[PDB]
């Protein structure tokens, strides 16, 4: 399905579609505020990816159950 | 056990009217309840319940243990109410899936009937003849050596 | 076979289920907090000059980009394998529930109670 | 809320709420104006008795079906029938209930569009959906493949389906059905002396057909036996006495299904249009269709048809394939049971034609994606 | 860890872990979208059935091979086939396994480069290596010399090898293979009345070819015998009955290999392109190539080909040389067995195209030293 489209989608979310921005060009208090904000956002992303790994484990367990049911079903 | 005693305590009046209609129909004057299992089954059918012919046979074969036909309305009505379904589907299949996710300590896509025994023992519960044997027999009912997820479902499906 | 046996078994099963539910929930909360702490390193209110502020700010901007790319990548993996899991769910249902589909009915309920209509 | 699974049919309107086992109200679809003058004053005489009320006063009415062959020929009468069905037989206002009508295959478009326009403007339902009468009968059997022969009272159609993918180029619709069998029976009864002419006496002939006629396993042997012995002559009591005796008219009336040359129709019987419908399908799904032949509809209730049809198809089909004919005991209401099952599905809940969609595209919405 | 020895082929994808005797999963490489409409709701109908699943639902699909003649013409479908092979037939994620694809000789570069780019970007393997399909078939025979005729289903190629030194100027690649024989058989069956047209019925004709056809030792004598007696007519039962009888179509279908003028191809048969491939070699290694002629590939499984080919070459070759034709019973999987042996070698363990190397030079790395 034009894996070129999938590759470009991945790369845009990698560089363009993700909230990427040069910001360390500001005054003191504002720079600290922005650093805190970005660090907290990425921390929330840490929580999100921790749950991503958790649910991926769950899906692996579910596919284990899936294969088990398959083998028991034939 | 205590479940039937509690159900007796929490007698639903909507079903109570049906049971007293059964009392009126079967009792023919100071009648001590000779247990006409055919009458009981026809009463169950009339009152809107749908007892199986297998349930009808069970009620035939699980009565008059006194041997005198006349039976205390206590145990009779316990049998009548429990034969009638009073529950909501016995939990949810998604709930059961998550519970099995908890219970797969073996982490092999299934649990074990031996694992079931170990967990129930860890719960510190009484194991007896009514326990122990048929518990694990019906947990791995297909007898695969371990309790698959669907086996865990079918062990206790539709039960509160 | 006594159904009181099943009643007691379900009491114990419900107890085990609730205990394991709370246990896994608490485990997840604690491990999640631990991972966030060891990964979301704190940002400090003092000790850095303006130049140090800028330096650490851009360093953490780079770190933010690193972890953002990593988590977006693993998120994409989660999504794709989730699509796969959904497909397998459909397939296994077709394996098992294809013939169980018509079985769902709620029937012979009211018409049985309509003999006085005529 | 709950959905209304109506099923117009032609001869019996079957309706009821979705999720049950049997239709709540089943009544003939006839609207009969009185024809005599009427002398009693204040008797409360209405101008049109519809439904089952006109099967009791049929002595002084002129019953006329509003649906001829699947298609609807008299829209005012059909509207009256629907109004009766909603308000008096179910007593649920249509403003609060989705509806699921049913329609024969290969019917004129204008019929379907007018049906949806009526349901949305006059009765003002929230959302309605039209489904082909054979897919439902396949739902009710719990299958997912098979070729279903739905011989109703208006029209007999034969829709083959495989793995859920209908084959639109293999639908064989034939217009011989129960009504033509009633007319042919009424026409051959005249060979003994019994003359039924009035539109009210067509109902009596229909009752005779339902209670006495049966499909012969072998036609020539039965014709020879009925012409020598007298073990077949079954008698029947008219609504006023004067019992009648039906001889070899018993199995000659429903034989028209397998030899439509009796009523002058050219086409081949229901035993050969099924084989032709199969042979138009692809070469790799013919075994499954052979093994899962489904019967439905009222007219397939004749005693002994599930054996005659199997014998005929086994004669036509290759000797290796296994021919099996599914004939559930709940044949008459099979379409409605399937309709209830389909309306009760969660996956189907977003296929209804919502009213705002109709307001935006007009009645021609039914031919669009929401089929 | 263990290596994945995949073998795309054209007609059957054969895969399995390195170090075994037979491929773990063998299934046709076809991807078929449904073509009819589909009326059952919630049946769980997918949009494309690949592999062996589409050989069971082929009655309502339009199967289309993603590999025409060695080359790959439809990259999305090929990616789908690879994804199925990795995840459902072997159930091993590719992130932890080297892969060893196989490719016909003299194929377009872009095909190979796209193959490696897909394997490194989409599936993200650790390291992949592409090998010529004939060297593996020579591995499996346990030889080190010999000229191998690998008549697959897509393309027939004839690579001579001596003492491990391949002769690149003597490779004779011919595009007649099993698929053209299937089409020619389907075209000559029409001379008796049997018409197969649909892309699904091509599979039935392929089954007929596999089970009935054989290569005649002498063509004219067989043509004369089949035209007088009737000892050759073998019957076969279609997927629905109606047995068919194949007469002299039995040995006329695979005769196309030795006379490509039947399907209009100009070139000489597989009996003469081998001799030409030998004669291009040097004068001192012709005896060894004569004595070690190797057969491989699926299409060389016709009963009686190892004798016809030997007779033909003995007719062409000088009378003194000994002509021997190696035809192992495990012909079909010979390429994959050789691939397993090659992947299991310790000396070969440093020839893989490591991912960091691809990152530094791009997909054009495959033409470089890591061949
Ligand atoms: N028990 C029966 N035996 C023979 N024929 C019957 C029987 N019941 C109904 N029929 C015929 O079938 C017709 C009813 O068919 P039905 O399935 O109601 O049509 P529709 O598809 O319009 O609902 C009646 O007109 C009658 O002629
Ligand atoms: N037993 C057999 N007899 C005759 N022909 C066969 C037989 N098995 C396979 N073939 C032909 O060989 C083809 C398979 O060849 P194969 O070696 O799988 O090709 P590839 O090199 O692409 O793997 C099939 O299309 C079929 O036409
Ligand atoms: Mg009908
Ligand atoms: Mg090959």
């Amino acid at each position: 399905g034009k894996r070129q489209t999938e590759r470009e989608k991945k790369k845009k979310i990698l560089a363009e579609r993700r909230k990427a921005l040069a910001i360390d060009h500001l005054n003191e208090d504002q720079l600290r505020e922005k650093a805190k904000e970005l660090w907290q956002s990425i921390h929330n992303l840490e929580a999100e990816k921790f749950d991503l790994q958790e649910k991926f484990k769950q899906q692996k367990y579910e596919i284990n159950v899936l294969r088990n049911r398959i083998n028991d079903n034939q | 056990d205590d479940i039937y005693k509690a159900a007796v305590e929490q007698l639903t009046e909507e079903q109570k009217n049906e049971f007293k209609a059964a009392f009126d129909i079967f009792v023919l004057g100071a009648e001590d309840g000779c247990i006409s299992t055919k009458e009981l089954g026809k009463v169950m059918r009339m009152l809107g319940q749908n007892p199986t012919p297998e349930e009808l046979q069970e009620m035939i074969d699980e009565v008059d243990e006194d041997g005198s036909g006349t039976v205390d309305f206590d145990e009779f009505l316990v049998m009548m109410v429990r034969c009638m379904k009073d529950d909501s589907k016995g939990k949810s299949e998604e709930e059961l899936s998550d519970l099995f996710r908890m219970f797969d300590k073996n982490a092999d896509g299934y649990i074990d009937l031996d694992e079931l025994k170990m967990m129930l023992q860890a719960t510190g519960e009484t194991i007896t003849e009514d326990d122990i044997e048929e518990l694990m027999k019906d947990g791995d009912k297909n007898n695969d050596g371990r309790i698959d997820y669907d086996e865990f479902l079918e062990f206790m499906k539709g039960v509160e | 076979i006594s159904a009181s046996r099943k009643l007691q078994l379900k009491t114990l099963m419900l107890q085990i289920a609730k205990q394991e539910m709370e246990r896994e929930a608490e485990e997840r909360r604690g491990e999640k907090g631990r991972v966030l702490r060891t990964r979301c390193q704190p940002l400090e209110l003092d000790g850095l000059g303006f130049e140090e502020l800028q330096d650490l700010c851009r360093q953490l901007h780079a770190r933010v980009d690193k972890v953002d790319e990593e988590r977006y990548d693993v998120e994409a993996k989660v999504t794709k394998n989730i699509t796969e899991i959904a497909d397998l769910t459909q397939k296994i249902y077709d394996l098992r529930g294809k013939f169980k589909r018509p079985t769902l009915r709620r029937v012979r309920i009211s018409a049985d109670a309509m003999m006085q209509a005529l | 809320t709950t959905a209304l699974v109506c099923d117009n049919g032609s001869g019996l309107v079957k309706a009821g709420f979705a999720g049950d086992d049997a239709p709540r109200a089943v009544f003939p679809s006839i609207v009969g104006r009185p024809r005599h003058q009427g002398v009693m004053v204040g008797m409360g005489q209405k101008d049109s008795y519809v439904g089952d009320e006109a099967q009791s006063k049929r002595g002084i009415l002129t019953l006329k079906y509003p649906i001829e062959h699947g298609i609807i020929t008299n829209w005012d009468d059909m509207e009256k029938i629907w109004h009766h069905t909603f308000y008096n037989e179910l007593r649920v206002a249509p403003e609060e209930h989705p509806t699921l009508l049913t329609e024969a295959p290969l019917n004129p478009k204008a019929n379907r569009e007018k049906m949806t326009q009526i349901m949305f403007e006059t009765f003002n339902v929230p959302a309605m959906y039209v489904a082909i009468q054979a897919v439902l009968s396949l739902y009710a059997s719990g299958r997912t493949t098979g070729i279903v022969l739905d011989s109703g009272d208006g029209v007999t159609h034969n829709v083959p389906i495989y793995e859920g993918y209908a084959l639109p180029h293999a639908i064989m619709r034939l217009d011989l059905a129960g009504r033509d069998l009633t007319d042919y029976l009424m026409k051959i009864l005249t060979e003994r002396g019994y003359s039924f002419v009035t539109t009210a006496e067509r109902e009596i002939v229909r009752d005779i057909k339902e209670k006495l006629c049966y499909v012969a396993l072998d036609f020539e042997n039965e014709m020879a036996t009925a012409a020598s012995s007298s073990s077949l002559e079954k008698s029947y009591e008219l609504p006023d006495g004067q019992v009648i005796t039906i001889g070899n008219e018993r199995f000659r009336c429903p034989e028209t299904l397998f030899q439509p040359s009796f009523i002058g129709m050219e086409s081949a019987g229901i035993h050969e249009t099924t084989y032709n419908s199969i042979m138009k399908c692809d070469i790799d799904i013919r075994k499954d269709l052979y093994a899962n032949n489904v019967l439905s509809g009222g007219t397939t209730m004749y005693p002994g048809i599930a054996d005659r049809m199997q014998k005929e198809i086994t004669a036509l089909a290759p000797s290796t394939m296994k021919i099996k004919i599914i004939a559930p005991p709940e044949r008459k209401y099979s379409v409605w049971i399937g309709g209830s099952i389909l309306a009760s599905l969660s996956t189907f809940q977003q296929m209804w034609i919502s009213k705002q969609e109709y307001d935006e595209a007009g009645p021609s919405i039914v031919h669009r994606k929401c089929f």
